Order: C-alpha cells, then structure tokens, then sequence
C-alpha cells in the first residue's frame, strides 16, 4: 500500500509538470512567431527601400 | 568607387538572397512545428480521453 500510494504521487506530480511544461512551450513559440513576424516586416520595408536604391 | 558600389550592392542583394533562404527554411520549422503542435495535441487528447 505505502508502495502504490507513493507511485501514484509521483505520476500526480509528473503529469502537472508535463501540463505547465507544455503551456509554457506554446507561450514560448508564440513569442518566436511574433518576434519573426516584426523582422519580417522590417526586413519587407528593407526590401521596399531596396527595390528603390536600385532606381538610386 | 563605382565598382564598390556594384560589388556591394551584388552582396547586398547576396546576403539578402541568403537570409531569405534561411527565412524560408525557418518559415518551414514553424509550419512542421505546429504541425508537431497539433499531433502532440490530438495523442495528448487521445490520451487523456
């Protein structure tokens, strides 16, 4: 019994861990997407200011 | 001067060519990365149900 009650703590707290790890992955990526998206934007107003430097 | 400026331009627009790759390669990572998101969620799902 002190066996089996000690197991299923253990899968207890592993299975919160793996909930509050995948959540804070997502957030995670959600922030790269969002940093990618802003240079991506610069880097088209670079591009714009490119394709009229080539008329410079 | 006028060289410069015409090899410069030429790595200008090299590099620019190049990130752009990389840009794309990294465009690809995200799609195959929510794709990994979506799989995790539905096993995850399958899982839990």
């Amino acid at each position: 019994s002190d066996k089996l009650k000690e197991a299923e703590t253990r899968a207890e707290f592993a299975e919160r861990s793996v909930t509050k790890l995948e959540k804070s992955i997502d957030d995670l990526e959600d922030e790269l997407y969002a940093q990618k998206l802003k240079y991506k934007a610069i880097s088209e107003e670079l591009d714009h200011a490119l394709n009229d430097m080539t008329s410079i | 001067v006028e060289k410069d400026l015409n090899e410069l331009q030429t790595l200008i627009e090299a590099h620019f060519e190049n990130r752009k790759k990389e840009e794309e390669e990294l465009i690809s990572l995200k799609d195959r990365i929510e794709k990994r998101r979506a799989e995790r969620a539905e096993q995850q799902r399958i899982r839990n149900e």
